[PDB]
């Protein structure tokens, strides 16, 4: 009955949002390269460095784990 | 620009004019020339704090851009002497006093900035 | 959705959800779809038509009307008469809040607010028949104020409302028009039924997600059990066990309007209880309207039968 | 806590600024120049007193 | 404009294939051990046995959904649907349920309660309430309207996961431009408020509770355009 | 403090946004420069970075060993004031092995929140929240495990 | 601001198959385990299904797609670890993605994907926040996928196949 | 990297 | 005249995407196609060396584990000398062992509440 509600205001915001100009996407598309950038967890794989450490700990542990002693607490 | 703000002891006021407008005496400039450097400096200080800054939001920006643009079209429609375009003109002060950044990056390629004179060029005499 | 050693039979396909028309209910824990208890003030700090507009009071005097007219019931399957002064207190406060608040009715229609819901014109029509306050002249506030208000919001109107506004008709004799009581019947044969809807829960904490079933979810926020009911007709004040199983439900009762709903859930509009509508009641006050519009309107014997039918 | 004051610009830069405790000083650094180095040293001193 | 052939030391892709796990290009070739390559070779995997419960035991196509239009149950008989969350509602769901778990887990197996509780408090009032639970309060999960009473049914979820549904009169209800309440809430919207549309909150006046409705939610174009809620 | 500037350096200037100007990526990621030698930096620099870090955890290790170990070896420090410091490094007490972990959980709680805690729209920003829950649930889970049900 | 409101579109009568895999041409996840390559497809993209699960990377991989253009919807059917499910689609909510945009939308390393997944031939639904993927063993309707419906003349728009997906 | 070379 | 699923037209567009309009035909492009090999082949081995040693130092120093999430279950450890003996010579042993293990732990503690004086 002649109420602003959620449609109305719907329009609005997608009028607002048409509002806007595309220059500044267009200037600024190159920034958002998915081929130019990723993730520090994607970047540092952690795969073959932990084989690496098994390798390390399983030669500490049968030169030097004979000779050490339990500490409980 | 010749990005001496922070030297030749400016003063506060000076020191925004230079930033609002590229001269520190706006009275001499025309209402076009006052209305486009004062758009040309929102413009660059919401480029510095809402897309090189830390972890912006190009969505808020571009809405930002796009309020301040409109705003700026009906300062430049507006008549010089008119009280709503001095509440728009304090408006867009009090934002770039706001905005303002101690140690805001400068362009080397401006005068008096980091690495602006680190060599001397020997003339042909 | 996702799970291991386990099967999916009982859950609903989104096919049906994509489709339209499904014929799908939904129950949830906590839900509260009736607005009874949300506008009644016990006390008001100044005159009720001020505050309130017509529906909510409208709704307020349907609710206590129910109240009232359940404990005369208990009135009259009660015996001992020390117990039955507790019920009589209960009406007499019943029916002063009744009055107050149908006068306040009465003068808002009289100063000319009028527009309010369907469920206002069904629950001043419900007041108006079968409750304790009498009016000179009922089919003419009717005609006056709720018809129009009726004929154009016919289509909103729900199952209970055009049950109610049909047993008040009959009750009142108010069936001059018989093209808008024929229209009535149409609309409640149109509608859906409960035995037609099928009930469906959310399922592992998941929204979209819903699966069959046939038990009622918790509801704290609002409760429909009739604690006053179940205190009379075990026992009493005589009986030390249900007064002390009252005196706990009635502690329960305040604490949760006084301290959780506002707390948890951020609800403060309920403040008092009233029980949920009686099944019987509601099923044998329907077929007797039923039985009347058969005599009454001959014309519509295929829609009561198909109405009789559905329920 | 829903209104945080903490994480606006102004107390940012406040922050970065280090307290604005070299500002301070340095205005403090000045005055004590301009006094002392040249209208008690300079005048007073040398133009007046010698 | 590439030269690197011109050279025969220069480096190549088999050189650069290494780099795949830090790049992200099309696959070129299938190496023996790849989880690909053993499913594909290996017979055991093969065996009616193996295929069937994966057939069986995992996520079902059922719940998959069919459609761009969805049709919820009914709240009520007589009510249309009109938005309702897809994806942050049962995050927030799941979010929540953590206390009924975490908490009495975490009371039955710390050493100290009493620590873990004096952690958790400055950690709510700082950087998780504004985050997360505060939105989650004001989030709404459906949005129902009952024509009769001329009322709209909200759905929220409580503690602990709990889902309640309210009723507010159409009447009271308002919008409440972002301008005035961006100052007053900045925390909330700074940390918490992307989730949910910042230019789309509406309020109802007599009980000043919010409705927050999810960026990435369903509206009906029917629920929109019906005349109660124009 | 340390968490904020550390988190801060690494992730503005490497796993950001790119917020610099094109040039300074176009100039470098021309096809043309594709070769064995390309790098952007210099490989006696990275030869010489890779050597300091690799002799200054020998020499850190060293000294913790001459100093930290039970056997002390190292040498006079020419001091006669004893402070009674390593008794709490020997023979530390449950108040203050107590103590030491409020320390340890703020720190934790600083990481979670440089880590999970969004500042700007994002299309995982769900997602993110989801992840969330899903550490903390996987993370009671398994102290339940690893304590008691082994 | 772009909101999800739904139109409550229908199938038409005679729709047009412009999709059909060469692989799983068979009816029923029986038929595909009768046939040879099908089975090794399927064991090929069981980590693909295993993705979909556990990583909370929705996408789906498409065969057999038909289109309406009385009401302008595609009919995808998509192979799951369960089955092949029907799925509708407006062209309206669909748009193109690169390959990388799909990898990176998922914010776990992805497992190293078979051969014949293919990359070029990469679709998103909006509406849904989900990627279809296409087999790269497959024939397409040259006479369905050039009707006049499915133009790029008329299915254009720059805002929402430039910006409406910024994965960063 | 370094600045443009001039003449000395 | 071109439609949506021509290979053609989803090739241009996955490859003109994040083009840079400003760049002319040919060079419109801003991704880095490789990655330096002897930085990342250096830049991997000292991450490794890092990984390395922050492992070691999880397993032969968990003081940290210790003070900020208490002693887990410790799996089990034990020989299986006892088992030569059988019989009632295995159980009196055994009772004996325990008693020994019980009284050696009050002696420890009872010699450090005591020898408080014996540096003089
Ligand atoms: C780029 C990134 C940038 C950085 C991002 C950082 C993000 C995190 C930000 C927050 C981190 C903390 C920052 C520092 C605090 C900032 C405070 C602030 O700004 O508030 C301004 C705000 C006013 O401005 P505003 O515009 O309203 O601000 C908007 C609100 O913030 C809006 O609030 P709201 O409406 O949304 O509701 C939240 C409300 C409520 O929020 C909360 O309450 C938060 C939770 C507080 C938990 C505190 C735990 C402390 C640890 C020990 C106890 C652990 C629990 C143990 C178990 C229980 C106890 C046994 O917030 C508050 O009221 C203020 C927060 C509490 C500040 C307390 C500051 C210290 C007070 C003095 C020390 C007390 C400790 C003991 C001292 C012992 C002696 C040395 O409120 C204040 O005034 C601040 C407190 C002023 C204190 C004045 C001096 C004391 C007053 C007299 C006390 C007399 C006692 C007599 C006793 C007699 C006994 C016999
Ligand atoms: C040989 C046998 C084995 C030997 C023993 C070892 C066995 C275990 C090996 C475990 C190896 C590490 C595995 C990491 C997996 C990460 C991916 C994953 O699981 O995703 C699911 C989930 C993340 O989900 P999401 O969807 O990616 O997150 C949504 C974001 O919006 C998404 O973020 P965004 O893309 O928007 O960008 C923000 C970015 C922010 O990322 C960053 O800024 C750093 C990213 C580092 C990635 C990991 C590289 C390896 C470093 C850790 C090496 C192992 C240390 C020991 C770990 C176990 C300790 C008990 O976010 C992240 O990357 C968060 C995920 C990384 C979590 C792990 C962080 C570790 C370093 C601690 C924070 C450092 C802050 C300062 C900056 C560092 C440089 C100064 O991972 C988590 O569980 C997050 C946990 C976060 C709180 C952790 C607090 C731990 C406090 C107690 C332990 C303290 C000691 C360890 C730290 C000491 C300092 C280095
Ligand atoms: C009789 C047969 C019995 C068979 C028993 C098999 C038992 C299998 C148990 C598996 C348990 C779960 C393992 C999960 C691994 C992934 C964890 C992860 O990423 O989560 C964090 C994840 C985030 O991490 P993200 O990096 O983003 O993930 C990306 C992808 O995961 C992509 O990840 P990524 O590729 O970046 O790295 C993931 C990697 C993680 O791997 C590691 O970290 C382990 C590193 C090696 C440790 C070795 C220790 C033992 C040996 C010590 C050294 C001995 C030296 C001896 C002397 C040598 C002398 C030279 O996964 C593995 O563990 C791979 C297996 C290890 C293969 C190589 C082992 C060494 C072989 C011998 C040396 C030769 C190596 C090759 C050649 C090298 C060059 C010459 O957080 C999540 O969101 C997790 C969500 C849940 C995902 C679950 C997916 C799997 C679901 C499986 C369901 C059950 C299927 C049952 C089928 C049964 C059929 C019958
Ligand atoms: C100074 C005073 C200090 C006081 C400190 C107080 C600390 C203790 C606080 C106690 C909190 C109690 C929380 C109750 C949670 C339930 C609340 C509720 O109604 O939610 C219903 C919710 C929602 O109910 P619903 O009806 O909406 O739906 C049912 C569930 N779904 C949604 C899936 C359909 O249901 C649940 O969450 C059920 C939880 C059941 C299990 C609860 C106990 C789990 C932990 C067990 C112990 C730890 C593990 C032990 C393992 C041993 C292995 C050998
Ligand atoms: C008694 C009232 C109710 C208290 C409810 C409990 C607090 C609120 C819910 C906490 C859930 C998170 C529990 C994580 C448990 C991790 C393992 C552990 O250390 O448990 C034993 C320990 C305590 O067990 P304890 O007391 O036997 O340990 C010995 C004592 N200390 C450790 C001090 C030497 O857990 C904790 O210390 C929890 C501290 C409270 C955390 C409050 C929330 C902040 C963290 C956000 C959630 C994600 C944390 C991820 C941590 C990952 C590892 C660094
Ligand atoms: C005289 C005694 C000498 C003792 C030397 C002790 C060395 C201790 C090293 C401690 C760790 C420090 C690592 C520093 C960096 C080097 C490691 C590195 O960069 O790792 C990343 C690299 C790669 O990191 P990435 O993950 O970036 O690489 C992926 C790409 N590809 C697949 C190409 C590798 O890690 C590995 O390559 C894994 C190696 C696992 C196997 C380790 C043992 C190798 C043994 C070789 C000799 C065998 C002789 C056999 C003789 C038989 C005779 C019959
Ligand atoms: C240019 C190249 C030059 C040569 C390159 C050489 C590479 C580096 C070689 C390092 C060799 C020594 C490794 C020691 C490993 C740690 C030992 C330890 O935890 O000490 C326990 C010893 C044993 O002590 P304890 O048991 O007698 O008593 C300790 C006393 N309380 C209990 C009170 C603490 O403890 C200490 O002495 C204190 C050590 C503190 C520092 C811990 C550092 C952990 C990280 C180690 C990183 C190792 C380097 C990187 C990985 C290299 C892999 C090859
Ligand atoms: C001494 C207390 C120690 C801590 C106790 C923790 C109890 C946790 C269970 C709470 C159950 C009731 C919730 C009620 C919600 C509601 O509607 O709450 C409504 C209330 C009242 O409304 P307002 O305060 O906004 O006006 O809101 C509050 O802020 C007060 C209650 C706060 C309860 C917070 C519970 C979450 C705690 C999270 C800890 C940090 C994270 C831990 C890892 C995930």
């Amino acid at each position: 009955a002649g109420r602003k509600l959620f449609k109305h205001y719907i329009n609005e915001n997608i009028k607002s949002n048409n509002e806007q100009k595309l220059f500044f996407y267009r200037v600024n598309r190159w920034r958002w390269n998915t081929k130019d950038n990723t993730t520090a967890p994607k970047f540092l794989r952690l795969k073959y460095p932990l084989l690496v450490t098994g390798v390390c700990l399983f030669a500490y542990d049968w030169t030097y784990g004979f000779t050490q002693v339990d500490a409980h607490h | 620009s010749k990005a001496y703000y922070f030297v030749k002891n400016f003063s506060w006021a000076e020191v925004s004019n230079l930033l609002c407008y590229g001269t520190k005496y706006p009275t001499v400039l025309n209402h076009q020339q006052k209305v486009t450097r004062l758009y040309r400096a929102t413009l660059r200080r919401v480029y510095a704090h809402q897309v090189e800054g830390y972890k912006t939001d190009f969505k808020q920006y571009n809405e930002n851009i796009t309020d301040i643009g409109k705003d700026f079209n009906k300062m430049l429609a507006l008549k010089p002497e008119s009280l709503e375009l001095q509440a728009y003109f304090k408006k867009y002060e009090d934002l770039q006093e706001e905005l303002f950044d101690p140690a805001m990056i400068i362009d080397e390629s401006r005068p008096y900035a980091a690495s602006s004179g680190r060599y001397y060029i020997f003339d042909d005499y | 959705m996702s799970g291991l050693l386990r099967n999916f039979e009982k859950l609903v396909c989104q096919s049906q959800l994509s489709k339209a028309g499904h014929k799908l209910l939904l129950r949830s824990p906590n839900s509260t779809l009736h607005p009874t208890a949300f506008y009644y003030k016990r006390n008001s700090s100044q005159r009720l038509a001020n505050e309130m507009d017509v529906f909510q009071l409208g709704l307020a005097a349907a609710a206590l009307t129910r109240q009232a007219n359940n404990y005369a019931q208990l009135l009259d399957q009660v015996d001992k008469e020390a117990v039955r002064e507790e019920v009589q207190e209960r009406i007499t406060q019943n029916h002063s809040d009744l009055n107050v608040y149908f006068g306040e009715i009465l003068s808002l229609f009289k100063i000319g607010k009028k527009e309010c819901p369907v469920q206002t014109v069904a629950d001043i029509s419900y007041v108006l028949a079968f409750g304790p306050i009498q009016v000179p002249n009922a089919a003419a506030i009717i005609t006056e104020n709720l018809l129009p208000v009726l004929k154009e919001k016919l289509d909103y109107a729900s199952i209970h409302n055009l049950q109610d506004i049909l047993s008040a008709f009959v009750k009142l004799n108010y069936v001059s028009d018989k093209e808008l009581l024929k229209r009535l019947i149409t609309a409640l044969s149109q509608k859906d039924f409960p035995n037609q809807l099928q009930p469906v829960t959310n399922h592992a904490w998941n929204i979209d997600q819903y699966e069959y079933s046939d038990c009622n979810s918790w509801n704290i926020v609002s409760c429909g059990d009739n604690t006053f009911e179940k205190y009379i007709h075990e026992g009493g004040c005589e009986n030390s066990l249900a007064k002390a199983k009252f005196a706990v439900h009635e502690l329960l009762d305040h604490i949760s309007f006084n301290f959780v709903n506002p707390f948890l859930f951020r609800e403060n509009r309920i403040n008092h209880r009233f029980a949920k509508r009686n099944a019987d009641l509601d099923h044998e006050v329907l077929m007797q309207t039923l039985s009347k519009l058969q005599e009454i309107v001959p014309e519509t014997s295929e829609a009561i039968a198909t109405i009789k039918a559905r329920l | 806590m829903l209104k945080n004051k903490l994480i606006k610009f102004k107390f940012f830069r406040f922050v970065q600024s280090g307290f604005y405790v070299d500002f301070i000083f340095k205005k403090f650094s000045e005055m004590f120049i301009r006094n002392i180095f040249i209208y008690s040293s300079i005048f007073f001193g040398e133009k007046f007193m010698i | 404009g590439d030269i690197r052939h011109k050279f025969s030391n220069e480096i190549t892709d088999d050189d650069y294939d290494y780099q795949r796990a830090m790049h992200v290009k099309p696959p070129k070739e299938e190496s023996l051990f790849q989880l690909t390559n053993i499913l594909s070779s290996v017979p055991v995997f093969k065996t009616r046995f193996f295929l069937d419960f994966i057939a069986r035991n995992l996520d079902t196509n059922s719940a998959v959904s069919t459609s761009d239009f969805v049709a919820p149950p009914r709240v009520h008989e007589n009510s249309f649907f009109v938005y309702h969350s897809r994806e942050l509602g049962n995050v927030i769901r799941k979010y929540r349920s953590l206390e009924s778990i975490v908490l009495p887990g975490a009371l039955l197996t710390f050493t100290y309660p009493l620590f873990a509780a004096f952690v958790a408090i400055p950690s709510y009032y700082f950087m998780f309430n504004a985050k997360i639970y505060e939105m989650s309060r004001r989030f709404v999960v459906r949005m129902d309207v009952l024509p009769h009473l001329e009322m709209i049914s909200v759905q929220r979820i409580g503690a602990f996961g709990i889902l309640y549904t309210k009723l507010h009169r159409i009447q009271d209800l308002e919008y409440v431009p972002f301008d005035q309440v961006k100052e007053q809430e900045n925390y909330l919207w700074a940390i918490g408020g992307h989730g949910v549309d910042n230019q789309l909150i509406f309020k109802d006046r007599s009980t000043g509770e919010f409705f927050y409705f999810e960026r990435q939610g369903v509206w009906d174009a029917k629920g929109l355009n019906h005349p109660l809620l124009n | 403090a340390g968490v904020f500037y550390s988190y801060r350096l690494f992730y503005s200037i490497f796993f950001d946004t790119k917020k610099g100007k094109k040039a300074i990526y176009l100039q470098a990621s021309r096809i043309i420069l594709n070769s064995k030698f390309y790098s952007n930096t210099s490989l006696a620099s990275n030869l010489s970075i890779t050597f300091l870090v690799l002799i200054s955890y020998t020499v850190i290790l060293y000294l913790y060993c001459t100093t930290l170990n039970n056997y002390y070896s190292l040498s006079d420090l020419k001091s006669i004031y004893i402070n009674n410091a390593y008794s709490y490094f020997y023979k530390p007490d449950y108040n203050f092995l107590n103590a030491v972990s409020i320390l340890n959980w703020f720190v934790i709680i600083l990481l979670i929140s440089v880590i999970y805690l969004n500042w700007r729209w994002s299309y995982y920003y769900t997602k993110s929240i989801d992840s969330l829950s899903k550490f903390i649930l996987f993370s009671f889970f398994f102290f339940i495990f690893s304590k008691y049900i082994l | 601001n772009y909101y999800n409101i739904m139109r409550q579109v229908s199938l038409d009568s005679n729709p047009i198959v412009l999709y059909q895999s060469s692989t799983f041409t068979g009816n029923g996840l029986q038929e595909f385990y009768e046939n040879a390559d099908a089975l090794t497809k399927y064991l090929k993209l069981v980590p693909f299904f295993l993705e979909k699960n556990l990583y909370d990377h929705p996408k789906q991989f498409v065969i057999k797609m038909e289109f309406h253009p009385q009401n302008k919807v595609l009919s995808l059917d998509c192979l799951t670890h369960q089955g092949v499910l029907k799925k509708t689609v407006n062209l309206e909510n669909l748009i193109p993605v690169p390959y990388e945009d799909y990898v990176q939308f998922c914010r776990r390393k992805l497992f190293n994907a078979p051969l014949f997944l293919d990359t070029e031939m990469i679709y998103f639904n909006t509406f849904q926040n989900e990627f279809y993927v296409f087999d790269k063993n497959a024939k397409w309707n040259e006479e369905g996928i050039n009707h006049p419906e499915l133009d790029i003349s008329k299915l254009y728009n720059e805002k929402a196949w430039f910006d409406s997906l910024r994965i960063i | 990297g370094g600045f443009q070379k001039y003449p000395i | 005249g071109t439609s949506i699923f021509s290979r053609q037209f989803k090739k241009a567009f996955n490859d003109a995407k994040y083009q840079n309009l400003t760049a002319a035909q040919g060079e419109t492009y801003s991704h880095l196609g490789w990655i330096s090999n002897v930085d990342l082949r250096l830049g991997r081995a000292i991450f490794t060396f890092g990984v390395v040693g922050i492992a070691f130092c999880i397993y032969l120093e968990p003081s940290y584990f210790h003070e900020t999430f208490g002693h887990m279950s410790q799996p089990p450890k034990y020989d299986l000398i006892d088992s030569n003996i059988n019989g009632v010579e295995k159980k009196l042993n055994k009772q004996i062992l325990h008693r020994e293990h019980n009284e050696h732990k009050l002696d420890g503690f009872v010699s450090m509440f005591k020898g408080s004086d014996v540096a003089k």
